[PDB]
């Protein structure tokens, strides 16, 4: 993961009987703690707005994340790089519903490889997600990880805040566990806190929808 | 490049009306919706109001729904916030939140009933 | 735990008391310190008061506030005087357990204080 990374993420899920696949490209820098990325739906239309799994897709990998040098021990996730780990993430929306993901993140060859499986439920007409009124904006947040002997993983929990047009601002609850495929060593963190700055734009190049992608995301 | 300003903060007894006014620089305010969100001391931080950036609609929580009665102004590049009627739990302080690109947080100001 | 209370919005010229008070048994083994944050100015240090009972204060505030350790009750309030625009900024009690300089310990929530 030292220097500049390419990254290759493809996933698909279900969300009230929609069935839809996204695949997208980029590449990561550590060192500077950067992270660019380009996603695209091969699917004609995607049934929720984008940022709702734009999140997903974005915290799903924390390796290219930088983290200072007392933390650099502390981090889990570079430890598990070599033979991967398995995530198992339930979100709750503020009454939109909810989504429950389970992804598999590893360094297949040299290059790394994300896969993510999602299921949304309790989803009603006229909620904001299905009224697709959620923006293209986004928000920073804060993660906060701690780790667990008992299930020899490490659970990370946080709230998020999606915004709407009229203004609405919807507060749904993150909860994701981590479990590691390798037999390793895991050098599990006590308890540490990642904040997470990300900007979206658009290339007028092409008419496909771009959510070109950019990440800071920084540990203490 | 840009900043948030917002000012008015000022202690209030129960029943009094109170304006705040958060100012922006570097950036219309036209284009783009505004935010006002609250938290308490030692609390987490929450969204009690809001407008549009059609500014059509404005958008509360439940608790101080009416109560807000947001305004904009295009030319002034600041909006405005009206107390109203108050209740102790307005004791948390304010913060003025617009996000053109990348995030931006104003440093806002502190407002408690007594 | 530390707790802190006794602020409230006031005029010029006011004396109020903030009263700092740890749930963790005795408070004297503890040095007890007060802060303030500006709304949006760095943090600074208001006051002390320490094992051997010196007390310290910022030049800015000297000779206008005072901080009293009561044995009888086990608890340090920070005494104000002269209040002024300036001290809006919140204020927070905090202690350590070395008698030497060095960052305090334990936090507390803090109580927003306020002038004219």
């Amino acid at each position: 993961f030292t220097g500049v990374v390419p990254i290759l993420v493809e996933l698909d899920g279900d969300v009230n009987g929609h069935k839809f696949s996204v695949r997208g490209e980029g590449e990561g820098d550590a060192t500077n703690g950067k992270l660019t990325l380009k996603f695209i739906c091969t699917t004609g239309k995607l049934p929720v707005p984008w940022p709702t799994l734009v999140t997903t897709l974005t915290y799903g990998v924390q390796c290219f994340s930088r983290y200072p040098d007392h933390m650099k021990r502390h981090d889990f996730f570079k430890s598990a790089m070599p033979e991967g780990y398995v995530q198992e993430r339930t979100i709750s929306f503020k009454d939109d519903g909810t989504y429950k993901t389970r992804a598999e993140v590893k360094f297949e060859g040299d290059t790394l490889v994300n896969r993510i499986e999602l299921k949304g439920i309790d989803f009603k007409e006229d909620g904001n997600i299905l009224g697709h009124k959620l923006e293209y904006n986004f928000n920073s947040h804060n993660v906060y990880i701690t780790a667990d002997k008992q299930k020899n993983g490490i659970k990370a929990n946080f709230k998020i805040r999606h915004n709407v047009e009229d203004g609405s601002v919807q507060l749904a609850d993150h909860y994701q566990q981590n479990t590691p495929i390798g037999d390793g060593p895991v050098l599990l963190p006590d308890n540490h806190y990642l904040s997470t700055q990300s900007v979206l734009s658009k290339d007028p190049n092409e008419k496909r929808d771009h959510m070109v992608l950019l990440e800071f995301v920084t540990a203490a | 490049q840009v900043q948030l300003v917002e000012n008015g903060g000022a202690c209030v007894k129960p029943g009094g009306s109170l304006r705040l006014s958060c100012a922006a620089s570097g950036f219309p305010v036209n284009r783009y919706s505004m935010r006002w969100y609250r938290q308490a001391p030692g609390k987490e931080r929450e969204w009690v109001a809001g407008m549009s950036s059609a500014g059509d609609r404005s958008s509360y929580e439940d608790s101080v729904k009416g109560r807000f009665t947001i305004s904009r102004d295009d030319a002034r590049n600041t909006v405005y916030l009206q107390m109203n009627s108050l209740k102790p739990e307005d004791t948390a302080v304010y913060y003025c939140n617009v996000n053109v690109g990348f995030e931006y947080w104003g440093q806002g100001t502190q407002v408690m009933v007594s | 735990q530390l707790v802190e209370n006794g602020g409230g919005c006031v005029k010029a010229g006011g004396s109020l008391r903030l009263s700092c008070a740890a749930s963790q048994g005795t408070l004297s083994n503890l040095v007890t310190g007060w802060f303030r944050r500006a709304p949006g100015k760095e943090r600074e240090f208001v006051a002390n008061i320490g094992r051997d009972g010196l007390t310290v204060y910022s030049n800015s505030v000297k000779g206008r506030f005072t901080i009293s350790r009561d044995r009888a009750k086990n608890t340090v309030y920070l005494q104000m005087d002269s209040l002024k625009p300036e001290d809006t900024a919140v204020y927070y009690c905090a202690g350590r357990l070395s008698r030497f300089p060095g960052e305090y310990d334990y936090w507390s929530k803090g109580t927003p204080v306020m002038v004219s």
